[PDB]
RNA sequence: UAUCUGGUUGAUCCUGCCAGUAGUCAUAUGCUUGUCUCAAAGAUUAAGCCAUGCAUGUCUAAGUAUAAGCAAUUUAUACAGUGAAACUGCGAAUGGCUCAUUAAAUCAGUUAUCGUUUAUUUGAUAGUUCCUUACAUGGUAUAACUGUGGUAAUUCUAGAGCUAAUACAUGCUUAAAAUCUCGACCCUUUGGAAGAGAUGUAUUUAUUAGAUAAAAAAUCAAUGUCUUCGGACUGAUGAUUCAUAAUAACUUUUCGAAUCGCAUGGCCUUGUGCUGGCGAUGGUUCAUUCAAAUUUCUGCCCUAUCAACUUUCGAUGGUAGGAUAGUGGCCUACCAUGGUUUCAACGGGUAACGGGGAAUAAGGGUUCGAUUCCGGAGAGGGAGCCUGAGAAACGGCUACCACAUCCAAGGAAGGCAGCAGGCGCGCAAAUUACCCAAUCCUAAUUCAGGGAGGUAGUGACAAUAAAUAACGAUACAGGGCGGGUCUUGUAAUUGGAAUGAGUACAAUGUAAAUACCUUAACGAGGAACAAUUGGAGGGCAAGUCUGGUGCCAGCAGCCGCGGUAAUUCCAGCUCCAAUAGCGUAUAUUAAAGUUGUUGCAGUUAAAAAGCUCGUAGUUGAACUUUGGGCCCGGUUGGCCGUUUCCAACGGGGCCUUUCCUUCUGGCUAACCUUGUGGCUCUUGGCGAACCAGGACUUUUACUUUGAAAAAAUUAGAGUGUUCAAAGCAGGCGUAUUGCUCGAAUAUAUUAGCAUGGAAUAAUAGAAUAGGACG
RNA sequence: ACCCACUCGGCACCUUACGAGAAAUCAAAGUCUUUGGGUUCUGGGGGGAGUAUGGUCGCAAGGCUGAAACUUAAAGGAAUUG
RNA sequence: GCCCGUCGCUAGUACCGAUUGAAUGGCUUAGUGAGGCCUCAGGAUCUGGGAGAAUUUGGACAAACUUGGUCAUUUAGAGGAACUAAAAGUCGUAACAAGGUUUCCGUAGGUGAACCUGCGGAAGGAUCAU
RNA sequence: CUCUUAAGGUAGCCAAAUGCCUCGUCAUCUAAUUAGUGACGCGCAUGAAUGGAUUAACGAGAUUCCCACUGUCCCUAUCUA
C-alpha cells in the first residue's frame, strides 16, 4: 500500500503497553531502532503511563530535549524510541536506573536497579558469521554488532556488554541447565533454566523449561533467553521472579494482604 | 477511528405477553417494593437468569473442576457481599434457587423503608431522589442502589438534607415569610 | 435460556399451512417527548454530478543571507544579531474516504526467501585515490533580486543585468609490512640477485579455497620450510556454488568529507610552523529495525435450464535467453503435448470486498458483517508515466472517452469514494461553526503544520440510570375486637412540609466556550411543571355501558364484524398492556422436529423410478499379545491431628519366547551392585534417557496434551463509575514534599506444527519366492 | 402314487398383540423422544401447472428434464354421527 | 344436496408474438490509433569526443474511435392463448347414491360444452365367497 | 325456435396471385408508404387429390426492405474509336 505506515491506531497497539482505549484514536507508533516494533516500548509511554512522571505527551518531548534521559548510555531523545527488553534507562535527574524486564503477566515492568548494574548489558546472540575482511561479529536481540568475539560463542547465547564501550567479556551458553527467561508467547515472563531442546530440523526447535516451583512448560527456542545459572542470575529479576502464580494462588495472596 | 463505546441491555421481556397469572403477579411485586416500571421487574429477572445460566453451567463441571471453584467461590462471594444469598448457602447449589424477591428486598428504596424511616415504600422513593439520604458524605438518588449490607450500617440522612440536619429548606423558608 | 395459541368438521383425531407471539448493532415512517450519562449518523438508490472555503507543508548553535529587511549593539572592515524572498534538503506514498470491481482472487490461519528490494532508525566498517600535479582547499551557471516586457485571463512567464552552496561539476592525500610479477649484471650451479612495477573498496567475468564417514602407502608434472646433502618433510545451516577468502583481468570506474556549529588550547628549533576539544551533516559496505514484494498448506455464497474446459494470439512442461529488485511462461526463441474435471472442472449468478465479528439464547443450528480494528481495492472511466527509498500516486503529470467551467472566440483551467456544504437519487442519513488543549503524526524539527484528530451544534440510531409527586388531620362508611382508637381506607373544604424541570450571582468545567458535578437568589396545587401509545368478540389483558350508522360508511395480520337493540365500525364513558416511549411497514431469528447430522415425512394426507443391470459416490463379516507376576511413586478421602494403617482412582517401568531401528562413543539414572523401618557411600557390573555422527526407516485416519498464538468483541475476576450502561481504574498515610494493589483468567474449534496413546477404520508385506536372517 | 414327522426355500391365509398408527389397519406399516445396521429415491399448504421457457429423445403422437408472476385459508387424510 | 365445463361481464398477473424489436453492462475479432516510455537519427546552441531543445526511425505498452460478434441483466408490442379473482349469470348433467351407461388410469379418435366410444389395465367397486 | 336441403363448408387458411366494399381495421417499417410485412375475419365469392395446410432445398419467376455499390439523380462536364 504505497510504502511505509507511520501511524498507529489504538487497539493496534501492543496490549502489554496498557493504554486505555478512550484517550483519542492513536498509540505512539514506535520508531525504527534496536527492538522489533511489536516487541518493544517507546519512551513516551514509559515517562507518561507506567511511571507517570509526565502528564501529557507535549511534556514528554519537553523532558527529553534537556538530555535528561539515557538508554544503554546514550542521550536518545526520540519520543517514540523503541526501547526494549533488557535495555537500561538511566535518568540523569533522580539518578535513577531501570533495566527493561517483563512481568510474568508479560508486560514491561518498572524495575529500579543499582548504579553498578546500570552499566552492563546482555544479549541473546541472534547471528554469528564472518564478514568484511573475515573479522567475525556477533549480533544480538538488541541490534548491535560486536566485532571479534571468541570462537566459543555460538548462536542462542547471552553476552555481557560493557556499554561504556562495545566489547563483551562473559558469554553464558545455551546448554541443558542454564537460567533462561521466556521472552515470547505468553509463557512470557516465566523463568527457569532448562529441561532440554528438541531439534526438529526444518524449523522451530522446542525448549523445555522447569521453573523453580517444579512446574514444566514449553516455548519456542527463538523466545528462550538464557540468563545464567540455577538461582544465580546475571541481572536483577523483578518482584516475584516470574513463577506464574495461578489465578487462585494470585487472589489467595491478593487477600492475604488484607488488614490495614 | 473511534474506539467503540461498549453497551448492553439490562432487561429481558416475557415471551407470552399477556399471561395474566404472571401479570397480576408482576404488579404485586411492583406495588410492593415501590417500582415505576414493570421493567424494573423485568430488569431484575434478567441478571437472575444470567446468574442461573452462569451458575447452573458450573454444576455440570466435574465436581471442583479448576475454574468452577474460582468463579464459583467468586460468585457466591459477590451475592452475600450484597446480602441476597444468606451465609448458610455459600456452596452454590442453592444459588440456583434465588427467587426474585430476595433481590428486590436488598434495594436501597426498600431497606430505607425496612429500617423504618420511610413512612411508605414510596415516601422512600420520593426522598431518595430529593437531595436526601446518603451513606457516607456520598448522597445517593438511585432507588436501585443494591446496598451491600456492609454500608447498610450507615444509612442515616445526609448533612445537607433538611430532614437529617440542615438549613430549613426551600419552601419552609418563606412559609415563614 | 428445552412452552405455544387462533382458523378445515355437525362434532372428531390427523397432515398441513396461514395468522398469532418474542428478539434484532435493523432500516424506515407515524404519534408522543421532561432530566443524567452515552453518541451512531448520505452504506443500501447513483464508485451519480459538484458552487465556495478549507484538508501539506517544513529551519536547528550547526548547508546557502550584500533584503537597496527590522534591529542596533558591540571587539568584530570579509561573515556573525534577527530574518522576507529564494535555493538546498526532507515530507508530500502516512493520514482520511469509499466498497465499485473482485468467487481460488481477496482474505484467514499456517508457511517460504538457500527467491529479492529495503529511505529511515540503531549498531558496526575506510592510512591505499599520484606518477616511467593548487591542499594554506581548484570550476561556472543560476534562483531570489534589480530592471525592461507580453496576454481578456491561471501558482503563465519572456528578454536583459547580478550572486551563493552540504545545489551543479570537479579533483590532491598517509605509516609499516608482506606477497606477487617482471628482472641489469655473474655462472654455470643445489642455481640468486641488485631494484622495476604491481597489489584500497565497489563493478563484471572466469579460476580457486571454503576441509572433516575410521585409517594408510607408491608414483608422473610441477615445487614449498629445515639440510645432519643418505635425505626427510579452520565458521554457519537440516540443506548450497553459503558467509569469507585467493588468483587473471574487466569498468564512459561506486565509495574513499573541497561541509557546518560551539568553543579555542597547547607546544619550540617562534615558522602565519606544527598540533589539538566537544557534535553536526554526510559517506560506501555489513547488520538492525520500519517495511515491501512474491510464496507453502487448508478453507469461499447460489447454480447442471453450465459437462467438459485450457493452446486465436501460452494452454502444461523442457532448454536457452531477455526482462525484473529478484523466483516463475513474466516475456521470447526452439522443442515437446501437456494441464483441470462428477472428489463438479469450465461457465453463469451475486441487490459479493474478506476477516475480527453481529443477531437469534436447550443444544445442533439459522441469518447478517457497506460500516470505528486488521488486510485488500479505488479515487469519473481506462491506459501511460515523471519524481522517488517507496506510487502505475490521481487533493502528481500525459493521452483518449465521458462530464464539465471561464473567455475579449485568440485561448485557459476543473476531478470531494478528505472536512463541511450543495444538486440528484430515493423509505432512507446532521454544521458551509471552534482548536492543535488532548491523542498521535510529519518537517530542517521542544517552537511550524495537521477538517488526522478533538470541541460544540444538529441528533427518540442504538445503550444506562429513572420526575410527573410525598405525609398528614377530618368527615360521613366498611371492616377490627355501638362506632372506639387499631386503619382498610372511600373522602370533591383542608394542611404545613420536600423538590428539580426550569431560571441564575458564582466558582468549577473549557484552547475559548457549552453542558454536566457543586451552589446563593428564584423556582408546584389542579389554570397544573396537565404522558404517551395502542387496545378492550376470539388468539389476547380490558365492558354483550351510552349515543351514532344501518352489508352504508368503516373495522378486521388471521377466525371474522356492520343489512336498525353493533361485545368488533364513528364516539362519550369506563377498563386493560407497555410506558418516555409506543404503533406501522419490510427483512430476519426463535418458535420450526415445516430443511429434520442431532431430528421429519413418503400404504391411503405431499412423496418409492414400471423393471433389472450398473460406473461414480456411500457402505462393507470375522480372526494377529491376550493373560498372569514383581516394583515404583503419584491423587482424592478416611481414622487420627504428614511418617506410617485401611479402602478406591489414576501414571510409568519391569519379567513372562515379547524392537524399543540401528549401531560407532559420549552420559550412564538407575542395580543383580559392595533391622532391609533408614541413606549417605568407590574399585568389577542396567541401557536406550538423548545427545551427534553414521547407516535405514510401509503408508494413514482418530484421540490426548502443548506450543504458535492482536487488540476491541464475548465469557469472566478485581474495583462501590453517587447507581447503572461503562471506565481501568484505584486504594491507603505522616494528606510537609509517599505508601501501595492493579490492569486477571478464559477463547481458535477447520488447516499447519509439536507431543502422549495403539482400541476403532483403512494401506502395504513371503506363493513361479525375484522372500527372510549370515 | 398315498399316509405320517421334521427341515430348507416359495405363493398365501388364520388367531393374536407384546408392539405400531391420525385412524382404517400392519408380523411389519414392529424392534423411534429409551430418537443411529447399510444404502438409493422422492415429498415440504392449496391452486397456478406438469403450464411457460430452454435443453434433449421421437417420423409423429408425444417422452424426459421442468419454473415463475399471481392467486388463496384452506385443499387434503382416516374415522364418527346424521 | 353437492357439483363440472364451454359461453358472457369486470379486473389483475404472467406467458406466446411481426417488429432480423429496443436498452444497459462485461468481455472480444478485424480496422484505424492518442500518449508516455525504450530506441535509430536529428543538431536550435554550448561547450569539453560531451551535453542538448525542436524534429524523427523502429519498438513494446496501450487508451480510444468505427463496424461487428458474444455473454449477462432488462424490456416496448397489434394480436393470440392461459389462469385468477370467482361464489354467481347462460347452456346443459360429467362426478358424488349401481349419480341413474359404476368410477378412475394409459392410449386413440370424435363431440357446443361438460363429455362420448374403442383396446389394455386398477378397485380407490357396486363382488374379500361355490 | 323456425323455414328449408342431396348435404347445408368440417380440419385448415386469408383483404392471400382468391375481398366487392377497399387506399378494409389494428400494428409494424418511414419525415411522410393506394407498397411491404404481422395481425384481425358474417370470408361480395377461402377450403380440402376442383386437393387443404405446412415445407428444407432449388428459381434468368412476381414483390418488399437493408448493406455494399454506383453519373439513376441533384447537374452536368471531359476523353477515345
Ligand atoms: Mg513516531
Ligand atoms: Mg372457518
Ligand atoms: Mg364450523
Ligand atoms: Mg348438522
Ligand atoms: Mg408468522
Ligand atoms: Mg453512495
Ligand atoms: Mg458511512
Ligand atoms: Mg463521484
Ligand atoms: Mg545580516
Ligand atoms: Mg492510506
Ligand atoms: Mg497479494
Ligand atoms: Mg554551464
Ligand atoms: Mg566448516
Ligand atoms: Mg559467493
Ligand atoms: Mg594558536
Ligand atoms: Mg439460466
Ligand atoms: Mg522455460
Ligand atoms: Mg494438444
Ligand atoms: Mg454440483
Ligand atoms: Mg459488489
Ligand atoms: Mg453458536
Ligand atoms: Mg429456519
Ligand atoms: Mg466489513
Ligand atoms: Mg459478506
Ligand atoms: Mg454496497
Ligand atoms: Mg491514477
Ligand atoms: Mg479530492
Ligand atoms: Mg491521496
Ligand atoms: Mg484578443
Ligand atoms: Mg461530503
Ligand atoms: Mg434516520
Ligand atoms: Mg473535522
Ligand atoms: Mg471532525
Ligand atoms: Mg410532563
Ligand atoms: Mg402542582
Ligand atoms: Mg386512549
Ligand atoms: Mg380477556
Ligand atoms: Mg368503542
Ligand atoms: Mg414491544
Ligand atoms: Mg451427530
Ligand atoms: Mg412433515
Ligand atoms: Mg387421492
Ligand atoms: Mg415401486
Ligand atoms: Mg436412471
Ligand atoms: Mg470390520
Ligand atoms: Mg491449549
Ligand atoms: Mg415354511
Ligand atoms: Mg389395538
Ligand atoms: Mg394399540
Ligand atoms: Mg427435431
Ligand atoms: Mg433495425
Ligand atoms: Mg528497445
Ligand atoms: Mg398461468
Ligand atoms: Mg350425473
Ligand atoms: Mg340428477
Ligand atoms: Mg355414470
Ligand atoms: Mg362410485
Ligand atoms: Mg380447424
Ligand atoms: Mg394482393
Ligand atoms: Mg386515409
Ligand atoms: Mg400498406
Ligand atoms: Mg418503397
Ligand atoms: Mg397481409
Ligand atoms: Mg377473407
Ligand atoms: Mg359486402
Ligand atoms: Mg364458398
Ligand atoms: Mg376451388
Ligand atoms: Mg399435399
Ligand atoms: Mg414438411
Ligand atoms: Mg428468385
Ligand atoms: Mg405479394
Amino acid at each position: 500500500a504505497r510504502g511505509p505506515k507511520k501511524h498507529l491506531k489504538r487497539l493496534a497497539a501492543p496490549h502489554h503497553w496498557l493504554l486505555d482505549k478512550l484517550s483519542g484514536c492513536y498509540a505512539p507508533r514506535p520508531s525504527a531502532g534496536p527492538h522489533k516494533l511489536r516487541e518493544s516500548l517507546p519512551l513516551i509511554v514509559f515517562l507518561r503511563n507506567r511511571l507517570k512522571y509526565a502528564l501529557n505527551g507535549r511534556e514528554v518531548k519537553a523532558i527529553l530535549m534537556q538530555r535528561h534521559v539515557k538508554v544503554d548510555g546514550k542521550v536518545r531523545t526520540d519520543t517514540t524510541y523503541p526501547a526494549g527488553f533488557m535495555d537500561v534507562i538511566t535518568l540523569d535527574a533522580t539518578n535513577e536506573n531501570f533495566r527493561l524486564v517483563y512481568d510474568v503477566k508479560g508486560r514491561f515492568a518498572v524495575h529500579r536497579i543499582t548504579d553498578e548494574e546500570a552499566s552492563y548489558k546482555l544479549g541473546k546472540v541472534k547471528k554469528v558469521q564472518l564478514g568484511k575482511k573475515g573479522v567475525p561479529y556477533v549480533v544480538t536481540h538488541d541490534g548491535r554488532t560486536i566485532r571479534y568475539p571468541d570462537p566459543n560463542i555460538k548462536v542462542n547465547d547471552t553476552v555481557k556488554i560493557d556499554l561504556a564501550s562495545g566489547k563483551i567479556t562473559d558469554f553464558i551458553k545455551f546448554d541443558a541447565g542454564k537460567l533462561v527467561y521466556v521472552t515470547g508467547g505468553r509463557n512470557l515472563g516465566r523463568i527457569g533454566t532448562i529441561v532440554h531442546k528438541e531439534r526438529h530440523d526444518g524449523g522451530f526447535d522446542l525448549v523445555h523449561i522447569k521453573d523453580s516451583l517444579d512446574n514444566t512448560f514449553v516455548t519456542r527456542l527463538n523466545n528462550v533467553f538464557v540468563i545464567g545459572e540455577q538461582g544465580k542470575p546475571y541481572i536483577s529479576l523483578p518482584k516475584g521472579k516470574g513463577i506464574k502464580l495461578s489465578i487462585a494462588e494470585e487472589r489467595d495472596r491478593r487477600r492475604a494482604q488484607q488488614g490495614l | 477511528p473511534r474506539a467503540p463505546r461498549t453497551y448492553s441491555k439490562t432487561y429481558s421481556t416475557p415471551k407470552r405477553p399477556y399471561e395474566s397469572s404472571r401479570l397480576d403477579a408482576e404488579l404485586k411485586l411492583a406495588g410492593e417494593f415501590g417500582l415505576k416500571n414493570k421493567k424494573e421487574i423485568y430488569r431484575i429477572s434478567f441478571q437472575l437468569s444470567k446468574i442461573r445460566r452462569a451458575a447452573r453451567d458450573l454444576l455440570t463441571r466435574d465436581e471442583k473442576d479448576p475454574k468452577r471453584l474460582f468463579e464459583g467461590n467468586a460468585l457466591i462471594r459477590r451475592l452475600v457481599r450484597v446480602g441476597v444469598l444468606s451465609e448458610d448457602k455459600k456452596k452454590l447449589d442453592y444459588v440456583l434457587a434465588l427467587k426474585v424477591e430476595d433481590f428486590l428486598e436488598r434495594r436501597l428504596q426498600t431497606q430505607v423503608y425496612k429500617l423504618g424511616l420511610a413512612k411508605s415504600v414510596h415516601h422512600a422513593r420520593v426522598l431518595i431522589t430529593q437531595r436526601h439520604i446518603a451513606v457516607g458524605k456520598q448522597i445517593v438518588n438511585i432507588p436501585s442502589f443494591m446496598v451491600r449490607l456492609d454500608s447498610e450500617k450507615h444509612i442515616d440522612f445526609a448533612p445537607t438534607s433538611p430532614f437529617g440536619g440542615a438549613r430549613p429548606g426551600r419552601v419552609a423558608r418563606r412559609n415563614a415569610a
